[PDB]
């Protein structure tokens, strides 16, 4: 099968910039058998370029399509809100039509540090057996965060789970939360419990703890 | 003006098999409008699996032998309907289902290369997800504490519940994560909202959760 | 056969509007109005008519097959099938010189004359959900009907009865099993549209279609008749199909017109009802001859040479 | 999202306009999708619908992408959403059908009210407003009154009903009277 390997993974833009997404296919396509597609959060993927270069019906002309060599490239011209989203390429040279693995295009802002929060397990949960750390990043940008749980010191690894929000409409800032589960038996063992947060925002990767039972 | 609606969410059992549906509204008939089927696993790209294309159906090597695809012309109650049948479901079936149509009435239009092509209309789509793991409605936990403060909205399944704080008085600051799935097959999210310090014992702080598919509904204070 | 997948769409197949336009223009040079009549606004409502007023040579207008050859940089594609939707990806296609000889007959209610349905009886229609878009109906076996300047044409009571079966359940098969049958007469509207009209020795028959469309998927009407006998009229005042407007024709001479054509397709016209009961209700319709030549064209496409 | 009003008993006119100028196919239903009334090209198609004997369009504005949807001797139930599939568009116009009928004869003598009564569709809330032959703006929502019918106001009443940007007009008579002198 042809393989697409799409460029760049994301991007970060500001309305009216002119933007550029890029495809390279494992082999020639003479035809120029190659489509684009835009995805939006939570809604089926539109086509809005065909055969590399050609606009469907009703897409605006702001986007247009390019190729040189085993390259296809997308231009965006003049950024648009209802732009932001991700983007596919597609060959369908041969068969079977494959996709690129698609281009997330974000809002550029100045750099924001996260607001950093911990919550120890509840006494009702702890009561019902079980124990879960939560730790809260709250409006940071750029999107990119690291954290690390330690217990008595010790990383942890493996027993953890992390879930990141859309980029805010209003402010374009995301926020994260982490969980770190554990049994009720391992959580009252422990004494110190840890969440280092890594960010560039931060000048140094902060560190919010508690003692169990203050 | 092209609608295609596909069948709805189904929840389903390994090894088990399902048929998703898609109505093709706008469509004359399917002797003039291929059908290519296509999947989107949670996080992932976008998977090709087969098509029905002048009558003449088929499948892409991945799915060959697991998945048959069909079609049908009808008026007046329903238009065209195509459908998929997948057999024997397993955990990598779970993902959202797309059904697709591009007319190949116009043997120049660039939107087809003998047979293989590209997608003009697109359905909502359906999820499909693979699952051993049987209703249950969730427990709720207090996070207590510019200060922030939330709840953990623990073990259920399956999608969605809703959050709302303060019967909807309160929506500034509040963030409502996406739920994650936990090693043991069951959702867990939570909902934060950040405020002034200083209202913390003057105000009153409520997460209200719907679980509809287990008829749960729960109103938990959160206290400092 | 020509070894490849293309796409076919009768419903916005363009050879279609190149005939309709021709068998226009064959209009214009055979059968010419002694006045005719045509909208003309500037925009502002009011409305003044534009009078024509010709010659008005009585002509016995006898429509010859007519071909459609491509002539270079072009060629026809016909697709191959006993039952194709005609709106889709056509397998057996097959490049052609020019289409079978099609006999522009220019009619409502019923196709006469028109090319049969190799296997059964199909029914096509751009949206059969869509209780607005015409069903044109393809018969396998044409019924004979014969109209005469004399008042009426008769059909086989026979035919026509098994006819609207086996096309009542070519419906069903397309609407749900599950659900009722029944055909009555037009809704409404224009005398051309609300009777089985047609061309026959340049006299305009408007034919009344009630006893060919007053059919219910229980009872019969063979009692004391052979044959149906449909109560037909010649008007010279009648609405053009080429364009908005009247035309006076000059009346009747001819000491005998008579026609004996087979009616090989229907153009019916399911009611909405709003997802009511199963119990779909189709009329007599058509009126919008391009549906005619489409159910003629369905299966070809003209294309530029590669 | 267009919207009519008019008066019980009148006709009225839901426009419907294709893109350019060139009569195309064009079809009238109402919410229930029940056809009123088409064109099959030159020709006008009436459906099943009730409005059938009374609706009809304008050939002659065909030609001029215009194809509206008259319906006279309009009824209060007339009132609807009536779509119109126009090369795939979907013009859903309204039409709201209100009828002013004055109570007692339009002969009523000095002092006492006047009672006017406005039919309406059901999930249809008017706001009238008639104008005596002197000043009275007088208001009222469904129905209205004259409290005391004073002499000066025996004469053409200007009422109006307020629906969504529009309204219509329903000129009333009115007689007042005395004891005599
Ligand atoms: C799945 O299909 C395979 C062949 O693809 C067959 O061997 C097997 O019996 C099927 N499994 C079930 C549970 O039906
Ligand atoms: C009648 O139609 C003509 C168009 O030729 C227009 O110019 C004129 O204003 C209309 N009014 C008359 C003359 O009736
Ligand atoms: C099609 O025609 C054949 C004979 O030519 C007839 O036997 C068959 O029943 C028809 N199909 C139907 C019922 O539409
Ligand atoms: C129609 O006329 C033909 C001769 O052209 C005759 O064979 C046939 O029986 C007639 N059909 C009727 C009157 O049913
Ligand atoms: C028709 O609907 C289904 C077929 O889809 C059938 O099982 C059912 O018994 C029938 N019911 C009606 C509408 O009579
Ligand atoms: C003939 O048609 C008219 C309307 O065109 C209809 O009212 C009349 O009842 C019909 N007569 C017959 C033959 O039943
Ligand atoms: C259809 O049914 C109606 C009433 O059941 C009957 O009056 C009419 O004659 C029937 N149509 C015919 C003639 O088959
Ligand atoms: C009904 O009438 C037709 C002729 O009009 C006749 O051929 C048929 O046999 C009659 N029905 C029966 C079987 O009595
Ligand atoms: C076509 O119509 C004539 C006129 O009745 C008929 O005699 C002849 O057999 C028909 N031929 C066809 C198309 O079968
Ligand atoms: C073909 O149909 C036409 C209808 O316009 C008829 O006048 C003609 O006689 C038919 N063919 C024959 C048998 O002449
Ligand atoms: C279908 O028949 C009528 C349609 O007018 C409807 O009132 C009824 O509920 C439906 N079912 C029956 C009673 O046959
Ligand atoms: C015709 O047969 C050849 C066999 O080599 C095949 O390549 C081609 O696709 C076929 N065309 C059709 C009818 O699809
Ligand atoms: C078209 O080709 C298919 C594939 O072999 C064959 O099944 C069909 O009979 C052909 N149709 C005709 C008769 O042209």
């Amino acid at each position: 099968d042809i393989q697409m390997t799409q460029s760049p993974s994301t991007l970060s833009a500001s309305i009216g910039d002119t933007v550029r997404i890029s495809c390279r296919a494992s082999q020639s396509i003479t035809g120029n058998w190659v489509a684009w597609y835009q995805q939006r959060p939570g809604k089926a993927p539109r086509l809005l370029i065909y055969r590399g270069a050609a606009l469907l019906g009703g897409v605006p002309s702001r986007f247009s399509g390019s190729a040189a060599g085993t390259d296809f490239t997308l231009t965006i011209g003049n950024l648009q809100a209802e732009d932001f989203g991700t983007f596919y390429c597609q060959q369908y040279d041969t068969y079977p039509g494959t996709f690129g693995q698609g281009t997330k295009v974000e809002v550029k802002r100045t750099v924001a540090a996260p607001s950093v929060f911990i919550f120890p397990p509840s006494d009702e949960q702890l009561k019902s057996g079980t124990a879960s750390v939560v730790c809260l990043l709250n409006n940071f940008y750029p999107r990119e965060a690291k954290v690390q749980w330690k217990v008595d010191n010790a990383l942890q690894s493996g027993n953890s789970q992390e879930s990141v929000t859309e980029q805010d409409s209003k402010d374009s800032t995301y926020s994260l939360s982490s969980t770190l589960t554990l049994s009720k038996a391992d959580y009252e063992k422990h004494k110190v419990y840890a969440c280092e947060v890594t960010h560039q925002g931060l000048s140094s990767p902060v560190t919010k703890s508690f003692n169990r039972g203050e | 003006q092209i609608h295609l609606v596909q069948s709805g969410t189904e929840v389903k059992k390994p090894g088990s098999s399902v048929t998703v549906s898609c109505k093709a509204y706008g469509v004359n008939t399917f002797g003039l409008y291929a059908v290519n089927w296509v999947r989107q696993a949670p996080g992932q790209s976008l998977e090709y699996i087969g098509q029905i294309w002048r009558w003449k159906s088929s499948a892409s090597h991945h799915f060959r032998g697991r998945v048959l695809i069909s079609a049908v012309d009808l008026t007046g109650s329903s238009p065209p309907i195509s459908s998929l049948e997948i057999k024997n479901l397993t955990s990598d079936d779970t993902a959202v289902y797309f059904c697709t149509t591009t007319s190949t009435y116009d043997k120049w239009s660039g939107l087809h290369h003998d047979g293989v092509m590209a997608f003009s209309s697109w359905g909502q789509g359906t999820l499909i997800s693979v699952s051993a793991a049987s209703t249950k409605g969730p427990s709720v936990f207090p996070l207590a504490p510019t200060a922030a403060l939330g709840c953990l909205v623990k073990d259920y399944f399956p999608e969605p519940v809703t959050v709302s704080w303060n019967s909807g008085a309160l929506t500034s600051g509040v963030h409502t994560f996406p739920a994650v799935l936990q090693s043991s097959g069951l959702y867990s999210l939570s909902s934060v909202v950040t405020v002034p310090s200083s209202s913390l014992g003057t105000q009153t702080y409520i997460c209200n959760v719907n679980h509809k598919p287990s008829n749960t509904k729960v109103d938990k204070r959160v206290e400092p | 056969l020509e070894n490849v997948t293309e796409n076919f769409n009768m419903w916005k197949n363009n050879m279609v509007e190149q005939m309709h336009e021709d068998i226009i223009s064959l209009w214009d040079q055979s059968l010419k109005p002694c006045v005719k009549l045509t909208p003309l606004c500037v925009g502002a409502g009011s409305c003044n008519t534009s009078v024509i007023t010709q010659a008005c040579p009585k002509v016995s207008f006898e429509p010859i097959p007519i071909h459609y050859c491509a002539p270079a940089g072009f060629a026809i594609l016909k697709c191959n099938d006993k039952k194709f939707n005609g709106t889709g990806p056509c397998t057996n296609v097959s490049t052609v010189q020019c289409t079978h000889g099609i006999r522009p007959v220019v009619s409502t209610q019923l196709l006469l004359n028109g090319s049969l349905a190799e296997e059964e009886i199909v029914i096509r229609s751009e949206n059969f959900t869509n209780n607005a878009k015409t069903i044109i109906v393809q018969l396998n076996e044409s019924v004979v009907i014969n109209c005469t300047g004399a008042g009426h044409c008769n059909l086989s009571k026979t035919q026509w009865e098994n006819t609207l079966e086996q096309i009542a359940i070519k419906l069903k098969e397309q609407f749900g099993n599950n659900k009722t049958i029944i055909f009555n007469p037009s809704s409404g509207g224009d005398p051309e549209i609300v009777t089985h009209s047609f061309n026959c020795g340049g006299e305009f028959f408007y034919c009344n279609s009630t006893q060919l469309f007053t059919w219910n998927d229980t009872r019969k009407l063979n009692n004391t008749g052979r044959n149906i006998t449909l109560p037909c009229r010649i008007k010279q005042i009648i609405n053009m199909w080429q364009e908005v407007g009247k035309a006076m024709y000059a009346p009747p001479i001819r000491g005998q017109i008579r026609c004996s054509s087979n009616i090989t397709g229907l153009l019916l016209t399911r009611d909405g009802g709003k997802d009511t009961n199963g119990t779909e209700i189709f009329r007599p319709g058509g009126g919008d001859m391009r549906d005619n030549w489409r159910s003629e064209l369905y299966k070809y496409k003209v294309v530029k040479i590669e | 999202k267009k919207v009519v009003l008019g008066k019980k008993g009148d006709t009225v006119e839901l426009t419907c306009t294709a893109s350019q100028k060139k009569s195309i196919q064009f079809h009238w239903k109402n919410s229930n999708q029940i056809k009123i009334l088409g064109n099959q090209g030159s020709f006008l198609t009436k459906g099943p619908s009730k409005l059938n004997d009374r609706a009809d369009s304008r050939r002659s504005l065909w030609d001029q992408g215009n194809f509206p949807l008259i319906i006279k001797n309009l009824k209060i139930e007339d009132s609807d959403t009536y779509i119109c599939e126009v090369e795939d568009q979907k013009e859903e116009v309204q039409l709201l059908v209100f009828g002013l009928t004055a109570n007692s004869d339009t002969h009523l003598l000095q002092g006492q009210s006047l009672t006017l009564t406005l039919e309406s569709p059901p999930g249809s809330s008017p706001s009238v407003q008639c104008r005596s032959p002197r000043g009275k703006n007088i208001q009222g929502g469904k129905t209205l009154s004259v409290s005391q019918l004073e002499l000066q106001d025996s004469g053409t009443w200007t009422c109006t009903v307020l629906q969504n940007q529009k309204k219509v007009e329903f000129k009333i008579d009115i007689v007042v009277l005395a004891f005599q002198k």
